[PDB]
RNA sequence: GACCUCAAAUCAGGUAGGACUACCCGCUGAACUUAAGCAUAUCAAUAAGCGGAGGAAAAGAAACCAACAGGGAUUGCCUCAGUAGCGGCGAGUGAAGCGGCAAAAGCUCAAAUUUGAAAUCUGGCGUCUUUGGCGUCCGAGUUGUAAUUUGAAGAAGGUAUCUUUGGGCCCGGCUCUUGUCUAUGUUCCUUGGAACAGGACGUCACAGAGGGUGAGAAUCCCGUGCGAUGAGAUGACCCGGGUCUGUGUAAAGUUCCUUCGACGAGUCGAGUUGUUUGGGAAUGCAGCUCUAAGUGGGUGGUAAAUUCCAUCUAAAGCUAAAUAUUGGCGAGAGACCGAUAGCGAACAAGUACAGUGAUGGAAAGAUGAAAAGAACUUUGAAAAGAGAGUGAAAAAGUACGUGAAAUUGUUGAAAGGGAAGGGCUUGAGAUCAGACUUGGUACCGGGCCAG
RNA sequence: GCCUAGACCGAGGACUGCGGUUUUUACCUAGGAUGUUGGCAUAAUGAUCUUAAGUCGCCCGUCUUGAAACACGGACCAAGGAGUCUAACGUCUAUGCGAGUGUUUGGGUGUAAAACCCGUACGCGUAAUGAAAGUGAACGAAGGUGGGGGCCCAUUAGGGUGCACCAUCGACCGAUCCUGAUGUGUUCGGAUGGAUUUGAGUAAGAGCAUAGCUGUUGGGACCCGAAAGAUGGUGAACUAUGCCUG
RNA sequence: GGCGAAAGACUAAUCGAACCAUCUAGUAGCUGGUUCCUGCCGAAGUUUCCCUCAGGAUAGCAGAAGCUCGUAUCAGUUUUAU
RNA sequence: UGCUGUAAAGCUGGGUCGAACGGCCUCUAGUGCAGAUCUUGGUGGUAGUAGCAAAUAUUCAAAUGAGAACUUUGAAGACUGAAGUGGGGAAAGGUUCCAUGUCAACAGCAGUUGGACAUGGGUUAGUCGAUCCUAAGAGAUGGGGAAGCUCCGUUUCAACGUGC
RNA sequence: AAACUUUCAACAACGGAUCUCUUGGUUCUCGCAUCGAUGAAGAACGCAGCGAAAUGCGAUACGUAAUAUGAAUUGCAGAUAUUCGUGAAUCAUCGAAUCUUUGAACGCACAUUGCGCCCUCUGGUAUUCCGGAGGGCAUGCCUGUUUGAGCGUCGU
């Protein structure tokens, strides 16, 4: 708010003795205002309760190394179908994910043929479920520039831009991104793992070397991919192997029976 | 964020947990570090002991930089040689042919004696030294050699 | 005003500090816009250099002595020894400083050095000069091409020689060798004219 | 989307610029698409509305009236089109008004500029 | 007849004042407040008051920092650092050097004999190709206007042959401003007053931002996206080519040798007084007293004398950028507010109104798609009513979107001996609900209340 | 031991148990209610609202030892109305990395305040102590003794190894007191050995960064409230006093 | 500050120091208020110091988080001995 | 109209209405009222109540009008009683003046009347004033202070005539 | 038993909450540098066919010229106003003008629509008196011009 709302009058307090309540009023005479409440909280006109301040804080660090650890996270959850399909995509008739795409899907240059693409490669009953989710915002958002909403499409991933960006711009819901510069707010909208995400082949052979591998290290320097605490993370087989099972005593009824 | 502060949780409890006696006031016991000699030397002299007083000397202009002099001791000193020779040279390293190690080029001012070294000579070239140090520095074969 | 065991505290929040706070919500805008000066910059006076080449000096300090960084601009004398006079070599990318000295050899050496370098790399255009020739060049980063290099610190292997004195001895008899000198040297004389 | 920092998207913003807008921007904000006999004829697609042309409507309750505009009442964003009344109980009658992007131009009222401003557009006069 | 000093003119030609407030350069200068009292201190070298600028200002090419192997005009950021220090050593307060980075740019006079030539300049008049050129005449000026030099040097004599070159214009580029031009459904069905809704079938898409149009419109309109093609303006102080004069025994640079090498005074500095500073036997500033020097002078954060060392070169001057910006002009935005909120003001708001005056200062947004703003008849003095009429709606009638509560009228039902209201329980009256199940195929079997 | 009159309840939901009777791999009264009959389903039944009756029931909020108080606020209704943000911090917790850690001053890049990338310094940590000049952490398996979860060997017991943590006797580094070797710018040096002394130290690192609640200090600082103090302005149309003209 | 045949009178319904705007949301150990539900635990008016006595700090009483363990030796109590 | 939850509350039937809105996983805050002699706005009881009593005083008839205690005309009874309830002005107001129309609001009853409301009309100077003179006083100017806004001086330390 | 009072329900009031919106506010960012004696900012009074405001403008008065553009304006009225065009409307653009009385505010004065003086032209038989039109007369300071003052002072 402003820094002199609420404070652009000379109001004091008539004292006590008058029979009204000692808040600062107006002066002088002549128009409605005079003998008003002024300045407080809880007065027409006054100045809010702690006024708000443009140095409150605004942005969030966070260590850049844990900001990786939740891109390459998210990267890992965009090959699981049923986190994909608990997202929302549309993606029951893909045959396996990751969805990789020949490196011809990067020239494409018309938005004709781009969506000519996502059809053949079982991607647009995505795009078709971002078309029919167009709605009114509800609230005073729509006052602010936010007036409709929509859900989110596939993330198309590429090595080169021949006309690949361009073409999928005007395409609702379809979000593209190079290989090189893949963030959260992209992978895991709303904090939500299991973004769709159409690879170009280019990109998916470039994936290796921009997190690293085993036989290959990150471009990001001194980089390497974070390492679990579980090495299985079956544990219904490891509690039924013959390893385990060789050492438990018999087990008890599932519900103890009613004895008094 | 605001809705999981204890303001949400007294709202409709009169005092807001501030008490209906003690009533929270404006400044009860003064601003700031009021009071430190008086009704406050309770809290002050108990956990704060040394507040009050001067000790010592005083120094005008002093430069921080004349008094740098980061400390490395034994026990660490073959960080400082390179990772991919470290191996190598514990094993050939004799009196004729002995690592060096430039401790000021790294970042340090003096070399201290905690711990043990490699049974193995080193060169060490410093600043400043402690006198077991160097002492533990010879008794491996080594030498330590002064720069400025 | 006092209470619980809790550090001292020293927020100095006693002026009208709200009148003078500066919050940089610009930060990326004058980044951008910082940016896009630098590109004009370029632009026109391509495919000259923006950056005049600049000498390579040792910090002051006992705490910085072992660094060497990028200094203001060439001696007079580490001109004259490569050939080109302080007002000319403002007109070919090299920053002079009339007031840096040069009291010992090796940065002297270095300097030198660089110059060497730089006017061997050097194309200076004329009136016979066609287009051809100047969009041959593209506008090189000087300070990436002639980068400041720290030497290289002693390493590898080398013979053990000990003095038969500790290093710790040293430094103890030169610590009592310079507090006494002054009285020292004072019982000197009034010895030696007692004489 | 949009690209261009010259553009804005605000919805005040655009909304203060229509309803503040002059005549003379009022007549190309105006404009009527042309019917496609003379879109096939002239090679335009639309044109500003002009008093003496003829539209056909084909949006609201008078869908299907024909006729010449009488006039181009910018003040009020409308068109007054030549037989559309609407008949009052004391017996006068008051034209309706019609948006010009809810008719076709069916022929259009023609001299120098129409034709060159019909040239410029890549049309054939 | 000069000169010096001093006047006058409606003399010829100029110039200053005042305004604006966010940032800028100074002067002047509080108290509330904190210290749990209070006077030093703090608030604060702040508010108020005064003078003066610009697009930035100021600062600025060391009388600097340092003490190192040394850095190298100024400014800002990060750090130094809540540190050294100051402080009824209490409350509190508080910088600098180094280091990383943004941006970088350098210079001008005075002090010198042109002395084989005042080589300089304002003005008048005439003229031209006019931000000015040429010619001429007064005047200024030797009590010093030009050229030449500025300490990094530099000068006068030689030196080695070297190395270099000014200006007048045309067209382009860049820069700015600006004109013109642009894809695809208004196809069918249903609802509706209206299709911009839903369904079907499509199209364009480097355009599915935003707005308009009778309801949520990429495809109806304006735009959006993408480019294309023209007109003008400006630039010693931006560069890319072309054109004619180069008055070049000239101007400059580089190297070597010899002799020199002017360098700012009531100032520096010292005492003292007051103020200020982190600056502590005194950080800066100012008043008064004293008042220099020439390897001198200043600084080197503990006063003094003695001896060294280091480092600059004051008392004269200019200068872009990085920095600031609740003002002015032009734009784009937001996890902001949504008519008691948000600026005081969304409206004929600094309005209406008050006060002698300085000043003080409101309330108040929404019929409908369209006025179609109710013709006509009738009762009434009229306001109005009753019919009628328009509209999707008058349960929208300019007392106009929705239309809560307090409070009030009428209608229905009920209760009522100096309050009323509440809990618990049951009756009475009213309302509500449920198993003959999603029942199964005359039978089977179930539901509820009871003995 | 036996006979006999009433009341309230029926939790659970295959079996599994303990007992009993035995006439039986059976049955029971023994690990919690079943059998049967009538009525009703246009309803006997249950809930709510209104009202009557019986019984009990002072007006809330607040300060207070004590309020229904002859203590204060409150006629009524709507809408507004009070622990916030920030700088720096303590404890605890989550997360990343770990003797390190922190990309975001800045640079690169961009689908352009985003996301993505980069590194020199710097901060904090990795060493302390002393006013300071200064000095600076292993006798030993990083020590001895008593406990100590877990693990190992047995075979209740017993034997071993024992991290974290605890009690205790030592050892190491700095400050203080003493001692005072070879030596010497003969006044310095400080070998060596002691001391009911002292430190926010050592003795196989634990930290750095982001976030959250709570707590702290400075800020308008939960909201409203003085009597005052200061700076700069406006008034002698009322009234006080002089003067001038009526 | 004025002005006062003097009442601390008068100085625009304002006078034992006018009015107006600003510093200023001046400070208050003092009075008033402080907005949803349920669940579990649950006080103190006492000690020491304070220009402290209507206020603080300090200890106590209270909550929360736990952590190391698992019957070890504990108790607002008796007995026996002293 | 019912249903669910110990509760904060959630859901539903009927009516009114007219353009946007909700569940779930999370984020965030200017997030929950009965009180503060709280703030602004609105509304009661009191209550058709207190009251509308100073300034001697009104009455008959006609006209007008829908309507007359209150307007107009006539008759009369009264009063101010020339130190006026008469006739003019200064200060102050600013169209209130006049004619015509006119009654929603105002004239604390009423209203056909009005200083109200609406539409027009109206203020004529050589001789009346202002204008000019000086009064107490105010105040430019050469100047002297003051950091300065400005203060001081007016017989003013001055080469002072827009002379006749 | 009514009236009266109280409670509820329906409808009607009173009032303007709620909900939905928004040419406004508020904050952040990006870019630019341009007031005035060549009379500013501000003030007063005027100006339209029918206007009190607001908005615009200055006796050339809701505007004149110019450039662009191309058929309106509109509440009513109305061209001696217009349409294949020197042409409707247009604060579209804007480079030429107009710009009352004032204001730093400049002949003097100003609580006055008060009072001079100079020049050119012009009316009343007029260098003088009375009238009209146009153009002038402030202060501080700079450079220069011209006319001067002082036994300050040189020479003859
Ligand atoms: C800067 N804002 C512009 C606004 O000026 C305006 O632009 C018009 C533009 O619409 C006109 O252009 C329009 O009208 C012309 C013609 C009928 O006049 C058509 O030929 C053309 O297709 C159409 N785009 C153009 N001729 C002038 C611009 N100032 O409308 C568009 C806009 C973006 O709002
Ligand atoms: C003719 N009388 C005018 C009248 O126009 C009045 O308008 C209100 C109008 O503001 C109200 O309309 C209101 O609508 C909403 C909502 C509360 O209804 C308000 O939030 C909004 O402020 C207001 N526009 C409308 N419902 C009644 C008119 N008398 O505004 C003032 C007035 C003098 O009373
Ligand atoms: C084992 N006991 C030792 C005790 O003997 C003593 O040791 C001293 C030591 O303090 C002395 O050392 C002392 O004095 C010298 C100075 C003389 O140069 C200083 O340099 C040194 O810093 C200082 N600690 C050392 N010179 C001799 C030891 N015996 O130090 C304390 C102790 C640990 O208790
Ligand atoms: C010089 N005499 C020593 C005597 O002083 C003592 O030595 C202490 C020793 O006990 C201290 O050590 C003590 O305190 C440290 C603490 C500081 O962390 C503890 O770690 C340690 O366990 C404890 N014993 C040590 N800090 C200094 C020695 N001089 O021990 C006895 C002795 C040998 O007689
Ligand atoms: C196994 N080796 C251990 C080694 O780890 C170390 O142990 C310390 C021990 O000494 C410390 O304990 C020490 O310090 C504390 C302290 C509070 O002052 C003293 O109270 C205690 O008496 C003393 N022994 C303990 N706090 C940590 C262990 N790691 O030192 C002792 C040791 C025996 O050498
Ligand atoms: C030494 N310098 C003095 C200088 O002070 C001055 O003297 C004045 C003198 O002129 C004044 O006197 C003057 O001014 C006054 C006026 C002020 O009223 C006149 O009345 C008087 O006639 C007139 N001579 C005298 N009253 C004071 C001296 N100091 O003028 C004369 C002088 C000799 O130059
Ligand atoms: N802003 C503060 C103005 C007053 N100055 C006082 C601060 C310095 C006081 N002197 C400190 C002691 C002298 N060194």
């Amino acid at each position: 708010v402003a820094e002199n709302a609420g404070h652009q009058t000379s109001a004091e307090s008539w004292g006590t003795g008058r029979a009204v309540a000692r808040i600062p009023r107006v002066g002088g005479g002549g128009t409605h205002r005079s003998g008003q409440a002024a300045f407080g909280n809880m007065c027409r006109g006054g100045r809010m309760f702690a006024p708000t301040k443009t140095w409150r804080r605004w942005n969030v660090k966070v260590n850049h190394n844990e900001k990786r650890y939740a891109t390459a996270s998210a990267i890992a959850a965009s090959a699981v179908t049923s986190l994909v399909l608990a997202r929302g995509h549309r993606v029951e008739q893909v045959k396996e994910l990751p969805l990789v795409v020949s490196n011809e899907f990067e020239s494409v240059t018309k938005t004709k043929d781009a969506v000519a693409v996502l059809k053949a490669v079982g991607a647009h009953k995505d795009v078709v479920k971002v078309i029919k989710s167009k709605k009114l915002r509800a609230g005073k958002g729509k006052l602010r520039g936010r007036r409709f909403t929509q859900r989110r499409g596939p993330l198309v991933v590429y090595a080169q831009d021949n006309g690949i960006v361009k073409a999928l711009r005007n395409v609702p819901g379809v979000e593209t991104a190079s290989v090189k510069h893949l963030g959260l707010l992209q992978l895991a909208p709303g904090a939500h793992l299991g973004r769709f995400i159409i690879w170009t082949q280019g990109a998916f052979e470039s994936l290796d070397s921009v997190y690293g591998s085993d036989s290959t290290k990150s471009i990001k320097s001194g980089y390497t991919l974070p390492s679990n605490i579980i090495s299985n993370t079956d544990v219904t087989r490891l509690i039924n192997s013959a390893e385990v099972q060789a050492v438990v005593r018999p087990a008890g009824e599932k519900t103890q029976k009613k004895s008094h | 964020p605001t809705r999981l502060t204890k303001t949400r949780k007294h709202r409709g409890n009169v005092s807001a947990g501030k008490g209906r006696i003690g009533k929270h006031r404006k400044h009860p016991g003064g601003r700031g570090k009021a009071g430190g000699q008086h009704h406050h030397r309770t809290n002050l002299d108990k956990y704060h002991p040394g507040y009050f007083g001067k000790v010592g000397m005083r120094y005008f202009h002093k430069q921080q930089n004349h008094f740098w002099r980061p400390e490395i001791n034994l026990d660490k000193l073959w960080t400082l040689v390179d990772s991919e020779k470290k191996d190598e040279y514990l094993s050939k390293s004799s009196a004729s042919a002995a690592p060096v190690i430039d401790t000021l080029a790294h970042g340090y001012g003096k070399v201290l004696g905690k711990g043990r070294l490699p049974e193995v000579p080193v060169i060490v070239k410093a600043r400043f030294v402690s006198k077991l140090a160097e002492e533990k520095i010879r008794a491996v074969g080594g030498v330590v050699e002064l720069v400025a | 005003a006092i209470s619980k065991n809790l550090p001292l505290l020293n927020n100095h929040f006693r002026k009208h500090w709200q009148e003078r706070v500066r919050v940089h919500f610009d930060q990326a805008g004058k980044k951008a816009s910082r940016r896009q000066s630098r590109l004009r910059k370029a632009a026109k006076i391509a495919p000259r250099p923006i950056d005049a080449l600049r000498p390579v000096v040792r910090a002051p300090t006992v705490k910085y002595n072992r660094k060497v960084r990028a200094g203001r601009g060439f001696t007079l004398a580490e001109l004259k020894a490569v050939g080109i006079a302080p007002k000319y070599a403002r007109t070919i990318g090299i920053s002079v400083d009339h007031r840096r000295q040069n009291k010992s050899q090796e940065t002297f050496d270095a300097n030198v050095a660089r110059l060497q370098e730089y006017k061997s790399k050097l194309v200076i255009f004329d009136k016979k000069t066609k287009a051809s020739e100047v969009a041959s060049f593209e506008q090189v980063d000087v300070s990436a091409t002639f980068p400041v290099e720290q030497p290289a610190p002693e390493s590898g292997l080398r013979a053990v020689e000990v003095p038969e004195q500790t290093a710790y001895r040293t430094l103890r008899l030169a610590r009592n060798e310079k507090k006494y000198k002054g009285i020292r040297e004072k019982r000197a004389k009034e010895k030696a004219e007692a004489e | 989307a949009k690209i261009s920092q010259d553009v804005s998207s605000s919805r005040s913003k655009a909304r203060k610029a229509y309803f503040t807008a002059s005549s003379v921007e009022r007549r190309v904000l105006l404009s009527a698409p042309l019917s496609k006999e003379l879109r096939q004829q002239y090679n335009v697609k639309s044109l500003p509305i002009r008093q003496n042309d003829e539209v056909l409507v084909v949006r609201g309750s008078k869908k299907g009236s024909e006729g010449k505009v009488n006039s181009v009442y910018r003040l009020k964003f409308a068109i007054q089109v030549d037989k559309l009344q609407k008949e009052k109980s004391n017996g006068a009658s008051v034209p309706i008004n019609i948006h010009p992007s809810k008719v076709v131009i069916t022929k259009l009222h023609l001299d120098k500029d129409r034709k060159a401003l019909i040239q410029r557009k890549g049309g054939k006069a």
